[PDB]
């Protein structure tokens, strides 16, 4: 991610290939995780769901 | 270290 | 609005628990065995509840109480189930059982990781032991070998 | 030993704050419980009046 800011940041899906066709019916629950830096594991930031 | 985030 | 709609109720009444699905269960951690239910229960150090609880698990032995979020599937409480359906009344408190590493050995059960609510003055640490001198102890055990 | 403030009360005795690791994460909280409606305490207390 970039800059962030207090403005919102149009992100995420803008031509990306993240949507997933579901097999069952029913709640799923997406779950958007946060990490400072790019090795496992990191430092989670925040998590909403 | 505050986040607001929506989706 | 108008005073020219038909009004639900009288003016004083703010909320109402309009049908069972007001009746929303509780989150990880905490317990609610009444059944009126007014306001959900903290589960105590060391207990580890599950979704909505009526009674909390004690933690085995050879494990604390703290956050599981370098774990794998922690029992953790979600943003969803708490400030989407309740707000801020009811936090995300940490609930899973971690593992002391080795050469150190817990042999009582569900003593939770005392917590510091200053950071840079105390730090805070886990409660287990030095696991006596001539003695090993692989990972999560309660005997020193 | 903490006495956390008013409206809340713990019978049970000897239990400590459950901690967190990672706290931008998972919030550290208190073990003592919201003294349910119909009933307050002054402060530290053993049983909500």
């Amino acid at each position: 991610t970039g800059a962030l800011s207090t403005t919102p940041t149009a992100n995420l899906v803008s031509a990306g290939t993240y949507t997933v066709t579901y097999a069952s019916i029913g709640t799923k629950f997406v779950t958007l995780r946060l990490y400072d830096s790019a090795v496992a594991p990191g430092v989670l930031l925040a998590s909403k769901t | 270290a505050t986040y607001t985030l929506t989706l | 609005a108008k005073y020219s709609i038909d009004p639900t109720t009288y003016h004083f009444v703010t909320h109402l628990a309009m049908g069972p699905e007001s009746c929303k269960k509780c989150p990880k951690g905490y317990f609610q065995p009444n059944i009126a239910g007014t306001v959900c229960l903290p589960c105590p150090s060391g207990f580890v509840s599950t979704s909505g609880a009526t009674g909390c698990t004690a933690c085995s032995e050879g494990t604390y109480h703290t956050d599981g979020v370098g774990t794998t599937t922690p029992g953790e409480a979600t943003s969803l189930d708490t400030t989407d359906t309740f707000g801020s009344i009811y936090p995300i408190i940490p609930n899973t059982c971690r593992q002391c590493p080795a050469n150190t050995y817990l042999p009582l059960r569900g003593q939770a990781a005392i917590a510091s609510m200053n950071l840079a003055a105390v730090s805070s640490a886990t409660p287990c032991r030095p696991c006596e001198d001539g003695t090993w102890s692989k990972a999560g055990a309660a005997g020193c070998q």
